[PDB]
């Protein structure tokens, strides 16, 4: 189990670690968290008291250095570092946990939330989408606008993410205009799976990170591309098995985790009526459809 | 975005716009089977596509061999005219290619959008105009060489005549609007004014007969109660 040390809490501010929060108070004494299950990426994030404006966070994965956060005045925000002497964060950790001033990442033992939201998401190809390369783990906040996003402006501070969609030259084969965009097989499978991506794991990794920032900081163009993704394998006729069955424990792990009480602007309403009730894939998103309409019948 | 009242005269501006109207590529005939079941037949069909600014009709014939062993066939249509204007344009020269295509039933957007997706630069348009063209199988002329045809054609025709030698393109297009109107809300009744004059005749070549200015008032105001009176007799007014 690993740790992330915070040097201090000089601002009131709700910390996020995964699918937990807890709110600190102006100076408290609070000097971080502990017992962070180690094998899966994380993302600790913030949401000052004094401006909900910006929710900003940190994906990260302790496995790849010692990460620690620090409030910096100047910039105002709760900063992730990485501490490189190995032996001066073994001692400042150690203090901490004896004075019992961390919080332990409380994770349930039957609860393989976490796991079944970020199976396919890995903190290196996290870097690949979030561009810094200068840092191991990756800064995202509410405001970021994705390159898609961008065509449609600082590109440092942009969301890379694959770029779908369907009515584009890539999406559509000259003489299979109405073929390829009524059924859109050959973008999914040998345009993005074959061609970009490589495997449905990649596939299905930038679909669970475009989730989870959705989730967490409210960022409209992983919205967007976390539907779009779900779109293109619904709207696809043909879509390997095993993607499909993936597809739907993905999907149902994701309705079950979001809140209840933001169903309304982070699930579009066309998309999800769309791929349960219309799309090719109707019929096999049994979990996933079965939760959707005893949790958010309203939507459909 | 859509074409509508407010942006009227912008069809009659020197940028090169087609409208394009799907309502008359498939069309069928529905029969009765000898078991009593129903069953369609389709009849040659056209799709209308029309430089509002210089009367040309760019009438492709739509012979019904291209629906057989195909299904969803109405759907199939709008991708079939997308097919066709798109092939259109780029049969044309790019200095005589539509700088927008203003489709008048909004199904074709998509269709239209993503057959001329190498075109980027050319606007493709909804527009909130209830356009009579579904009327334009009722011209004789018309009618005929769709009918006629055994094979897949483009013919071009000037749908107003000469009348552009004579009055403007706006004008024209509130002319042809009005007969088209007419033919669609009783054909019999708008034959009938169009032709109840033998001394007047339709020269071969053009559409429409050859009505002087002061006969097209005449025709145009009778047209007008054509539309009035089928609107009561309709409503009961
Ligand atoms: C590399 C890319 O653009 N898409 C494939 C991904 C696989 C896993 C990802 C994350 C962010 O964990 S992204
Ligand atoms: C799209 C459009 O209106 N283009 C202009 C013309 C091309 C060919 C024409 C004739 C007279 O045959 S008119």
């Amino acid at each position: 189990m690993n740790t992330v040390p915070f040097t201090s809490a000089p601002i009131e501010v709700t910390i996020g670690i995964d699918q937990y929060s807890f709110n600190v108070k102006e100076n408290q004494p609070f000097h971080g968290i502990k017992d962070i299950p180690i094998g899966h990426v994380h993302v600790i994030h913030f949401q000052h008291a004094d401006n909900s404006s910006m929710r900003y966070g940190y994906w990260f994965d302790c496995r790849m250095g010692n990460f620690y956060i620090q409030y910096d005045p100047k910039d105002g925000l709760y900063k992730m570092m990485e501490e490189r002497d190995g032996a001066k964060f073994e001692n400042i950790v150690h203090n901490f946990k004896e004075r019992q001033m961390m919080v332990s990442y409380p994770k349930i033992d039957e609860d393989d939330t976490w796991y079944n939201l970020t199976e396919f998401v890995q903190m290196d190809k996290i870097r690949k989408i979030v561009r810094k390369d200068e840092n191991q783990f990756s800064y995202v906040d509410s405001s970021m606008t994705t390159v898609q996003e961008n065509e449609l402006s600082d590109p440092a501070h942009s969301l890379n993410y694959t770029v779908i969609n369907f009515k584009s030259r890539e999406a559509i084969r000259p003489g299979h205009e109405m073929e390829d965009f009524l059924d859109k097989s050959y973008y999914l499978n040998t345009v993005m799976l074959q061609g970009i991506f490589k495997n449905s794991s990649n596939y299905f990794g930038e679909l669970q990170f475009a989730f989870l920032n959705a989730m967490f900081f409210g960022n409209y163009g992983s919205s967007l591309q976390w539907h779009a993704m779900i779109e293109l394998i619904c709207s696809s006729a043909t879509v390997p098995k095993h993607m499909l069955d993936k597809l739907d424990e993905i999907l149902y792990y994701q309705i079950k985790t979001l809140p209840e009480q933001y169903s309304d602007i982070l699930l579009n309403e066309r998309v999800w009526n769309i791929c349960l009730y219309s799309s090719f894939q109707k019929n096999s998103l049994h979990n996933t459809e079965k939760i959707m309409e005893n949790k958010y019948p309203e939507l459909l | 975005g859509a074409m509508n009242s407010s942006n009227y005269a912008e069809l009659f501006n020197n940028d090169i716009k087609l409208f394009v109207d799907d309502t008359n590529v498939y069309r069928v005939t529905v029969h009765k089977t000898f078991e009593g079941n129903v069953a369609t037949k389709a009849i040659n069909g056209c799709i209308f596509t029309l430089n509002p600014k210089t009367g040309h009709l760019f009438l492709k014939i739509i012979h019904t061999s291209v629906w057989a062993g195909q299904k969803r066939l109405s759907q199939l249509a709008k991708w079939k005219t997308a097919e066709e204007v798109s092939a259109l344009v780029r049969s044309l020269p790019k200095e005589e290619q539509p700088k927008q295509i203003i489709v008048t039933r909004k199904a074709m957007l998509d269709p239209l959008e993503v057959h001329m997706l190498d075109f980027p630069n050319i606007a493709i348009r909804p527009t909130e105009l209830r356009l009579p063209f579904s009327a334009a199988m009722s011209i004789d002329k018309l009618s005929d060489v769709v009918m006629k045809a055994t094979e897949p054609q483009m013919v071009l025709f000037n749908i107003y005549d000469d009348w552009l030698d004579r009055i403007s393109s706006y004008t024209a297009f509130s002319r042809l609007t009005l007969l088209l109107r007419a033919l669609k809300t009783n054909e019999e009744s708008a034959k009938m004014i169009l032709l109840s004059d033998p001394t007047i005749t339709i020269k071969s070549y053009h559409l429409w007969p050859s009505f002087t200015d002061e006969q097209w008032i005449t025709i145009e105001s009778q047209m007008r109660d054509l539309i009035l009176t089928e609107y009561g007799r309709k409503y009961n007014v």
